């Protein structure tokens, strides 16, 4: 409910605390790096930048790409893919970290990570953008939203719902520390499709609920009312997932030669 | 099945 210091609260901060350094050993490049790289905060790194197809060429030469000759709209979209089964062990091995998972039958965590994993990609992209753009290669180009939005008919409509979302989302002005609570909510989610036994999923969920609350209160005086406008955003990702799958239906359709990785395939099996 | 999440879950 309430404002007295609850005797439940340096767990409570213990939890956040836990969270927060296995979030900075699981993800490579947080929000703070990454608002300092498009701050020119930190000089070490300044980004090479991507407008045109011109760039394109220029930069895929001065960055070191861990994939790649075939057609652009193609290499980009190989590039997001290979980020994306990145991003997927880097939230496994989180998820393994957030106390009380490991114990959960394990036919429901695969469960837990198949339909969160896009869900927190999702969030994790939003540190990484402004309205012009994304930060590509661990902080090392910078590639346009327009850009983007020049390539082909399927290819060029793919960022945009995730640049859309971004914004909204970096508007809470939210920082790593929100982040890592928020993330391990996301996972812990007991609506999930298929799940054999939801009680202590739920027991988990609430907790990081209480957790993320009492953080909000703590890290943001700013805005009276954050927490809620925080869960209401975790409904729209859902959305945004959806729209997601169905477009990749298109793409996998129009697209000749893709296969999609083997991992991603899996996780886009059976989803909502 | 899902062979590869669940492999990866070690
Ligand atoms: O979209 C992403 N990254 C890339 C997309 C395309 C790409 O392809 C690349 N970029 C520009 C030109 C040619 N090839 C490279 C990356 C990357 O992270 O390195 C991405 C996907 C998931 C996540 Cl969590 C983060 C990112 Cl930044």
């Amino acid at each position: 409910i309430e404002g007295r210091l609850n005797p439940e609260s340096a767990d409570l901060r213990a939890l956040a605390k836990h969270l927060y350094d296995s979030y900075i050993k699981s993800f490579p490049l947080t929000k703070a790096k990454a608002r300092a790289i498009l701050t020119g905060k930190t000089t070490d790194k300044s980004p090479f930048v991507i407008y045109d197809m011109n760039s394109l060429m220029m930069g895929e030469d001065k960055i070191k790409f861990k994939h790649i000759s075939k057609e652009v709209a193609i290499r980009i979209f190989q590039g997001c893919q290979f980020r994306s089964v990145e991003a997927v062990q880097e939230i496994t091995e989180y998820a393994k970290s957030i106390p009380g998972f490991v114990n959960l039958d394990l036919n429901d965590q695969v469960t837990l990570l198949k339909y969160g994993v896009h869900e927190i990609i999702y969030t994790m992209l939003a540190s990484l953008m402004n309205k012009d753009g994304v930060l590509i290669s661990e902080g090392q180009g910078f590639m346009t939203r327009e850009f983007l939005k020049s390539l082909r008919k399927p290819f060029g409509d793919f960022m945009e719902p995730k640049f859309e979302f971004a914004v909204k989302f970096n508007a809470l002005e939210l920082d790593d520390s929100d982040l890592a609570i928020f993330i391990a909510v996301i996972i812990l989610s007991g609506d999930r499709p298929g799940l054999l036994n939801v009680k202590p999923i739920e027991d988990i969920q609430d907790n990081l609920l209480q957790a993320l609350e009492l953080q909000l209160k703590l890290n943001h005086p700013e805005s009276s009312q954050l927490f809620a406008k925080l869960l209401q955003k975790m409904t729209d990702l859902r959305q945004i997932v959806t729209e997601h799958v169905q477009l990749l239906q298109v793409i996998k359709k129009t697209e000749t030669d893709m296969s999609l990785h083997p991992l991603l395939q899996e996780i886009y099996k059976d989803l909502y | 099945k899902h062979k590869i999440l669940h492999r990866l879950l070690q």
